[PDB]
């Protein structure tokens, strides 16, 4: 349970962002 | 004191200085002087420990050999770094605008694997700019000068916080270290670990403790005391080693299949490679000291082994459980508690070696990746060490950090003092450090650590308060970058004097005496308690037994410019401050007379400051001469000095210089033969000594302005010189190349009546504004003149021409002799930019006296502007007919709280009436004290005051009484200091008394000749149309913006729609109005700018249609 916070909330964006990135 | 012909200035200190000041400018020669290695610091850093020592560029060199590529299969090595001797002279290169340098040489041998060579080749690594002898660099002819840097140093960082949630106690640890990763040990509101290494989300310390190598059974024995990682382990999810090692990799990436190169690999090559993540040599010494590691052992290492790492883990579990006290299995136990950033242990120092040492690295570090990439794709075996050694790229790097770094900066000399604490600065901002705008206002303010390292007075007044500061007098840099201080321990009440540079780490665990204690005649503390300074940093009061270290002289705190000011003890630190930075701005006179009332920090300022010709070794004079100097040593071969007489300065002041000594003179090693710009007999002398008053005469000295005498300006008291520098250069342009002659376009005749038969003029031509300094012209081109012009030259038989006259003309109000002409050709192989085919400068002297609108300042921070020069008969003159010479005002000396400036005033008169102590029978209560044969001084005598330690409110009182008359017995000035005026323009005498003295006071560099502007109509922009101006050109008022809001507040729109359209912008505007106003028509009235019909076609241009209606 060392999963520290924010991670996810946090990647989530990140991969939707490059996402769209990529789709540009 | 401690000089064979100094002044006799007698002093009112009452104590002893057991240290002698230290070589001032240390700080950059002995500082320097490690990365050339000359035998002086091999002796200097062997002698003090330092069991081996290594110079700066050999400490690079072993860092970088032996090249190797990733064949294996031959390598590069490089050993012996030496420097030849200098090319030209300081002088010469400082003439011929040549870099002053040397060539270095560095033995480089290259072998193979194969078979083997043993090839050694000299390789010519370039040339080398040396350090002057005054500590200073000479690049380009210009003198320029390395401020050194505050940096934190690499290591690490414990620290505590509170969170608003709970409000618990939170403590992270980090590991800074010089090019590598960061890995805090956070501590989250909740458990466990803050493991997140390289700033990676987190990670649980059992992850990479195992990872380390570490069965899940030894992390519970050590770090189980100490239960609060039983959680983190408990809650790691993970078992083994590769188990979560594949995961710390994960999280690193991420997004990759794990490997064992992935997970082993990555580790062994981010902290235990010493080639990615290597912590400086300063580092492996902090993180030792902290933790209590190896720290006696000669170490010499750069890998984080693993062990340490551990420790600090351990570390930081123990402090976020509330201890004090830490050991380590063989380590020395040491103390547990957070760290702070701004505390002087923490805080070093980057000298002028480290950063070249830095340039030099990161100048191999192109130079290196070049022949590794041509070892393999090179014919082996016939490749010979120098065919690899392409050397350009490091000479290229260091001519880019000694031009274009923010950290070489113009020696700023208007007078010697400023050159000195020019040098000696540390600026916490600049590159590799801190910004201006983003550090908090924490970096600013003083820490109780300052005391004795860094002066907490002097400093810039604008928006660099606390950025940049300077050294203290006595402290010393340490071989890190520690600045440390002298301090005498005292054993047993008994105070000693075995001098002992502390640092700022080890000051604070011992417990620190006070300058003036009441030692008495052994080291014995008289009274029974003393005051402290205890590891805190507060201000105690503790017994006479466990003091131990006491400092050895006051004034400690204060730094050079600081130094000497008289009476800083009864200032205010705001004007304290202002004094101290208003002496480095200071002109240097014609006179240079000495100040009658000073510190001590005067002679041992100026013969540093390397502005005084000081007698190398004892001789006898020979033959003196405006020109130069020649001794005649004791031992046959003589020495000729050779003075400097009219050079320009950086800032456009005279460097003038002059022997002080005749034929027949004795003189010895160090006394001083030849006086500097604001010295005088071998001493500092910033300004004059002027008969001031106190009393506001008539409105003319309002709120801090200033009233002169003429005697000031007929008997050439602030007469001052300034050297100006103007230059053109002739380049070859398309149509053609430009010439410099005598021959122009038209023009009349009496505009060449001083031109030499070439062009530039003669020495000695006293031109003034508008007239022509060198004669340009420039191809035409080709045109097509209209009618009117055609029928112009034909009547008067001057056919066209085709060159601009383009000439070098005297800008706006400058006038005086022109001194020296420089030319330089390319076709004389003077080597210039490029594109250049002649390049000349004319240098125009001025002897400026003073004038209304000149800034003054005495050496309490009291400044203004000149208002008023009264004639010299018309001035409030004592009872003889003596005129006071300035007439400062009342009301600026109470509110300002410095009254220092009146002290100096009282004790100004009686060193220059001179007293004598009525005590013929018995010593006076009051002077009963201070020194012996200072009861009776001449009149006219020098005097001296220590910062901290000096004369007394009780005894200027006492030497007050004793005023000497001047011809005829008559004191003039009573008991309480005053005397009795009379009005030299009314006639009467005035109804009280007024305070009179001898003031000291300096002429500032803000004179009106500068700042005076004014436009009519000059040049503008090309891209935007509002004015422009340059060197010679007027520039143009900035109207603001608050300006145009007071100018709606007032209702006024006709007056500001003409300071935004026909003044900025409207070219359309400007030159109709400016033909109505030459024609004495009526100004056009303001229509709307041509600027709106600009707006609407960059709308159309997004296909927007606005329309107005």
């Amino acid at each position: 349970f060392v999963w520290d916070e924010d991670e996810s909330e946090a990647l989530r964006q990140a991969r939707k962002d490059a996402e769209l990135t990529a789709s540009a | 004191n401690s000089v064979p012909g100094a002044p006799n200035r007698v002093s009112f200190a009452k104590l002893r200085e057991p240290l002698e000041v230290p070589g001032l400018l240390d700080v950059q020669t002995d500082s320097f002087e490690w990365l050339i290695g000359s035998p002086r610091w091999r002796e200097s850093a062997a002698e003090r420990g330092d069991v081996n020592p290594v110079g700066g560029l050999e400490e690079v060199l072993y860092e970088l050999s032996p090249i190797e590529d990733f064949s294996g299969s031959m390598s590069l090595s490089f050993s012996d770094p030496r420097f030849d001797d200098v090319k030209a002279p300081v002088d010469e290169c400082k003439d011929k605008d040549m870099t002053y340098a040397a060539p270095l040489f560095v033995t480089a041998e290259f072998i193979n694997n194969n078979t083997g060579e043993i090839k050694s080749q000299t390789v010519f690594m370039g040339d080398f700019p040396m350090m002057t002898e005054k500590g200073t660099f000479i690049i380009n002819g210009t003198e320029r000068v390395v401020v050194s840097q505050l940096v934190r140093s690499p290591g690490v960082y414990f620290d505590e916080t509170i969170d608003k949630s709970t409000d618990k106690t939170l403590h992270s640890v980090k590991v800074i270290p010089s090019r590598g990763a960061w890995l805090e040990f956070d501590v989250d509101k909740r458990d466990t670990v803050g493991v997140r290494i390289d700033r990676k989300r987190r990670q649980p310390v059992t992850v990479l403790l195992k990872a380390l190598g570490w069965t899940s059974e030894q992390i519970v024995e050590r770090f189980g005391f100490s239960e609060i990682m039983r959680s983190t382990l408990e809650k790691d999810n993970t078992v083994g080693t590769d188990e979560a090692l594949l995961d710390i990799y994960r999280k690193l990436r991420p997004g990759e299949p794990p490997t064992k190169e992935s997970a082993q690999t990555l580790l062994e090559n981010l902290f235990f490679k010493e080639k990615r993540y290597d912590l400086a040599r300063v580092g492996r010494y902090k993180v030792n000291k902290k933790l209590g590691l190896h720290v006696g052992e000669p170490i010499t290492s750069s890998t984080l082994t693993e062990e340490d790492v551990v420790a600090t883990i351990e570390y930081l579990v123990r402090l976020h459980e509330g201890q004090t006290t830490m050991t380590v299995p063989g380590g020395v136990e040491v103390p547990v508690e957070t760290d702070d950033i701004d505390h002087f242990g923490n805080r070093r120092l980057r000298t002028v070696g480290e950063l070249i040492q830095n340039q030099i690295r990161v100048g191999m570090s192109r130079m290196e990746r070049v022949v590794r990439e041509r070892m393999t794709t090179q014919d082996v075996e016939a490749i010979t060490p120098q065919t690899l050694i392409n050397i350009r790229p490091v000479v290229a790097a260091i001519k880019e950090f000694f031009g274009t770094s923010q950290l070489s900066q113009f020696m700023d000399q208007n007078n010697p003092l400023s050159g000195l604490t020019h040098k000696r600065r540390l600026s916490a901002l600049g590159p590799g450090g801190l910004s201006r705008e983003r550090a908090g206002l924490e970096v600013r303010d003083v820490h109780p650590s300052h005391y004795g390292r860094m002066c907490p007075i002097e400093t810039p007044e604008g928006p660099n308060i606390g950025l940049i500061g300077s050294l203290s007098v006595y402290a010393r840099v340490n071989p890190f970058g520690f600045i440390e201080t002298p301090y005498r321990k005292v054993v047993d009440g008994v105070v000693s004097d075995e001098i002992v540079y502390l640092t700022a780490d080890e000051e604070d665990r011992h417990v620190v005496a006070q300058a003036n204690s009441p030692i008495d005649a052994d080291g014995r503390f008289v009274e029974p308690r003393v005051l402290v300074r205890r590891k805190a940093g507060e201000v105690e009061y503790v017994p006479s037994s466990e003091v131990d270290y006491m400092d050895v002289s006051p004034r400690q705190m204060v730094s050079v410019a600081t130094a000497m000011i008289p009476f800083l003890e009864h200032d205010d630190a705001n004007r304290a401050l202002m004094g101290a930075n208003m002496q480095r701005q200071a002109v240097p006179l014609v006179r240079s007379e000495a100040p009658l009332v000073g510190t001590g920090m005067e002679l041992r300022a100026a013969i540093d400051a390397g502005d005084v010709v000081v007698a190398e070794e004892s001789g006898v004079i020979e033959e003196v001469s405006a020109d130069y100097i020649t001794v005649m040593h004791d031992n046959g071969t003589r020495r000729t000095y050779r003075m400097r007489k009219f050079a320009r300065s950086n800032h456009g002041t005279c460097a003038n210089q002059c022997p002080i000594v005749d034929a027949g003179d004795r003189v010895e090693a160090g006394q001083v033969i030849a006086d500097g710009p604001c010295t005088d007999d071998g001493e500092m002398a910033l300004g004059k000594n002027l008969l001031v008053a106190i009393m506001p005469w008539e409105g003319h000295n309002y709120e801090d302005a200033i009233i002169l005498s003429n005697r000031l300006v007929e008997e050439d008291v602030l007469t001052s010189i300034h050297i100006e520098e103007h230059e053109i250069d002739a380049r070859d342009t398309k149509l053609g190349a430009e010439e410099i002659t005598r021959d122009i376009p038209n023009i009349s005749d009496e505009v060449l009546a001083d031109l030499d038969e070439r062009g530039i003029v003669r020495i000695g031509a006293e031109v003034r504004d508008g007239d022509i300094l060198v004669g340009k012209v420039t191809p035409k081109g080709e045109t097509e003149l209209t009618p009117e012009e055609r029928l112009l030259r034909a009547i008067f038989g001057e056919k066209a021409r085709e060159v601009r006259d383009t000439s070098l003309k005297v800008p706006h109000g400058e006038s005086g002799k022109v001194i020296g002409i420089r030319v330089f050709s390319r076709e004389d192989e003077d080597e210039l930019p490029a594109g250049v085919n002649e390049l000349v400068r004319v240098y125009v002297a001025q002897k400026r006296k003073i004038s209304d609108g000149d800034k003054l300042a005495g050496r309490h921070g009291n400044k203004g502007v000149i208002g008023k020069i009264l004639p010299v008969e018309d001035m409030p003159f004592l009872a003889d007919g003596t005129p006071v010479d300035i007439i400062l005002n009342t009301h600026g000396v109470p509110r300002r709280m410095n009254i220092g400036q009146i002290l100096e005033t009282h004790l100004g008169w009686c060193a220059h009436s001179g007293w004598k102590v009525d005590a013929a029978k018995g010593v006076p209560d009051w002077a009963a004290r201070l020194p012996d044969e200072l009861l009776e001084a001449q009149p006219n005598a020098i005097v001296s005051t220590p910062v901290f330690d000096g004369a007394q409110e009780a005894e200027l009182q006492g030497l007050l009484s004793c005023t000497l008359p001047n011809r005829d017995g008559d004191v003039l000035v009573d008991a309480d200091g005053k005397a009795m005026l009379f009005d030299g323009r009314s006639g009467e005498p005035f109804p009280y008394p007024v305070t009179v003295g001898y003031m000291y006071i300096m002429k500032l560099h803000h004179l009106v000749d500068d700042k005076i502007h004014a436009r009519s109509t000059g040049p503008y922009s090309m891209i935007t149309q509002q004015p422009l101006g340059g060197k010679a050109q007027f520039g143009g008022q900035r109207f603001g913006e608050m300006e145009c809001w007071a100018m709606q507040a007032y209702g006024a729109a006709y007056t500001l729609q003409e300071l935004l359209t026909i003044k900025s912008d409207d070219t359309v505007g400007r030159v109709k109005v400016y033909e109505a106003i030459v024609k004495g028509e009526n100004i056009p009235e303001p229509g709307i700018p041509e600027s709106f019909k600009v707006l609407l076609k960059e709308l159309q241009s997004l296909c927007l249609n606005v329309e107005v209606l």
